């Protein structure tokens, strides 16, 4: 059982480092997070934060979900994140990525006792 | 047998224990597991007397260029027998390459060689060319950092194989006159090569009038990635009379981002409806409209078109091209595949799509509608579509705007024992901690079903 909040940690966030050091990053980081087992997730971000910022969003701008749930937060500021996209060549078992590396606002859903984020909604 | 560990980093205890099975095994993969040029000194000389190896993987270490050296010195040995090497990603530069010939006529058991990732650069690749001048049938060099001064090179290592079967020389910048050099070499050539890999190499609407000429002169050429290249209507339009050639049995063509448009796609149409052997095909991300999407399903319908997967994501198709796909897929009897990822189909064009897909007698196993502006308002029909389906096996809902209500009504028809999916794909769906539970549970009751996120 992973909850939520762990899954988002391993999904979602990478403290250890300001960015990502080269154009192959995601196909590393999406192959060691797990993300590339049983399938290829078509479209994911790494925030490069500590983890005490991110939780910090869910006390900051309340917006809407994609979903139209009222528990998501935007971060006041941009945040140093990674996009990881899969390629048109990409193909289950041999996923490929590209990696894009932006200063975005992140949007989180927030959720239990502590209040933490359990998922990414979008960045802006 | 065989040795596997992947992202792992190792203990020197651990590493010590490890050292006698790299002495012995047949299989050897340390991937993305903290090796560097220390540790190098132990694994060639393990490598030394292993004469069982057959296949070794070192991807992802910083091995450098010492490193390397450390390794491949090992394989030079009169019981070395390895069939497989990967070096992939392990900072190998232009200075490290200079063994590369020598070790290549070391190893005539040697066939396949993966070099990508690491920036070989012009003149790293000229000395391992020099080793590749005459058995190898396997050679990939993504994002190897080449330019066009490669091409000359390579162009003489093909015209020289007779055993090259796979190319894989995607992400790098050869541009028009290295893949014009390319072409040469290979026509001149004696190789039946199976797959040839161009994706995002800088190729131009000239290069199709020689991949034209190539596609023709290939009988045995199976799979051709041309992908992420500034092709054109005008280069599809010069590919086409090669593809349509009864000598190309091609198997695979991946044409995405090709700046395609309808006009281009018109053409390809042409192909799809007289080559029998074209089983997968990818324009994704190319603008071809409802249009496109309209000629496609008519050549779909068509007796000579054997197409099992239609890959088209990004195409701009909204829910006015449904009813067509609609048609063709409760007619057609050999498409197993459809990617319709990142199209604004909406509700609306899904709930189309659903009611084809229930038609008894259907057979698509593989659907794909992420990311098309879906609400929970669509699972009503995709859970009606969960019971109804004769064929379906792979359902793809990821990023969209699905929460509780709509997940819980998937949970419904998932429960039944009469539902036989085999993956419900859920990347980046939002459901609260107590639909979760009860998402938890069914996985647990259904062994055969994945839910994945």
């Amino acid at each position: 059982k992973e909850t939520a909040a762990a899954k988002f940690e391993r999904q979602h966030m990478d403290s250890s480092t300001s960015a990502a050091s080269s154009s192959n990053y995601c196909n590393q980081m999406m192959k060691s997070r797990n993300l590339t087992k049983d399938r290829c997730k078509p479209v994911n971000t790494f925030v490069h934060e500590s983890l005490a910022d991110v939780q910090a969003v869910c006390s900051q701008k309340n917006v809407a979900c994609k979903n139209g749930q009222t528990n998501c937060y935007q971060s006041y500021s941009t945040m140093s994140i990674t996009d990881c996209r899969e390629t048109g060549s990409s193909k289950y078992p041999n996923c490929a990525y590209k990696t894009t590396q932006a200063n975005k606002h992140i949007i989180v859903a927030c959720e239990g006792n502590p209040y933490v984020p359990v998922h990414f909604d979008a960045s802006v | 047998m065989k040795l596997d560990i992947q992202c792992e980093q190792l203990s020197d205890a651990r590493w010590t224990e490890l050292l006698p099975l790299i002495q012995q095994y047949e299989v050897v993969r340390l991937d993305d597991c903290g090796l560097t040029e220390v540790r190098c000194k132990d694994i060639g000389s393990a490598l030394q007397a292993n004469a069982s190896l057959t296949e070794l993987s070192l991807r992802t270490n910083e091995l450098g260029d010492g490193g390397v050296l450390l390794v491949l010195q090992g394989l030079q040995s009169p019981t070395c027998k390895i069939q497989k090497l990967s070096l992939q990603n392990c900072c190998l530069t232009e200075a490290g390459c200079g063994v590369l010939p020598g070790v290549l006529r070391s190893l005539p058991t040697l066939r396949e060689l993966h070099l990508s990732d690491n920036p070989l650069g012009d003149a790293g690749l000229r000395l391992l060319c020099e080793g590749l001048l005459d058995r190898l049938e396997k050679l990939q060099l993504e994002y190897c950092s080449l330019t066009a001064a490669s091409c000359e090179p390579l162009a003489a290592v093909l015209r020289a194989t007779r055993d090259l079967k796979e190319l894989v020389v995607s992400n790098n910048d050869i541009g028009e006159a290295g893949v014009q050099a390319l072409c040469r070499g290979l026509a001149e050539s004696a190789c039946q090569l199976e797959t040839l890999k161009l994706e995002n190499c800088g190729l131009t609407a000239a290069n199709c009038k020689d991949l034209c000429g190539i596609v023709a002169s290939q009988a045995s050429l199976k799979d051709l990635d041309l992908g992420s290249n500034r092709l054109g209507d005008a280069g599809l339009a010069e590919l086409c009379p090669g593809l349509l050639s009864p000598s190309s049995q091609l198997r695979t063509l991946w044409l995405w981002e090709c700046d395609l448009t309808v006009s281009g796609c018109r053409e390809l149409c042409r192909v799809l409806q007289a080559k029998e052997a074209l089983k997968e095909l990818s324009l994704a991300g190319n603008s071809l409209g409802d249009e496109g999407a309209q000629l496609l399903c008519e050549s779909l319908l068509q007796p000579g078109c054997q197409l099992e997967s239609l890959w088209v994501k990004s195409c701009g198709f909204t829910a006015a091209c449904c009813q067509h796909f609609s048609s063709m897929l409760t007619q057609n009897k050999h498409l197993l595949e459809l990617q319709l990822s990142s199209n604004p189909l909406g509700d609306a064009g899904v709930h189309v799509l659903c009611q084809a897909l229930g038609q008894p007698g259907t057979v698509l196993r593989v659907l794909w509608v992420g990311d098309c502006e879906l609400t929970n308002s669509s699972c009503g029909g995709l859970a009606s579509l969960l019971l109804a389906s004769p064929s379906l096996r792979e359902l793809d809902l990821s990023n969209n705007g699905l929460g509780d209500p709509g997940v819980l009504q998937l949970l419904g028809s998932l429960e039944q024992p009469a539902c036989s999916l085999e993956q419900l794909v859920l990347y980046d769906i939002y459901w609260t901690e107590a639909v979760d539970e009860r998402l938890r549970a069914v996985e647990e009751s259904k062994p055969g079903l994945r839910i994945i996120s």
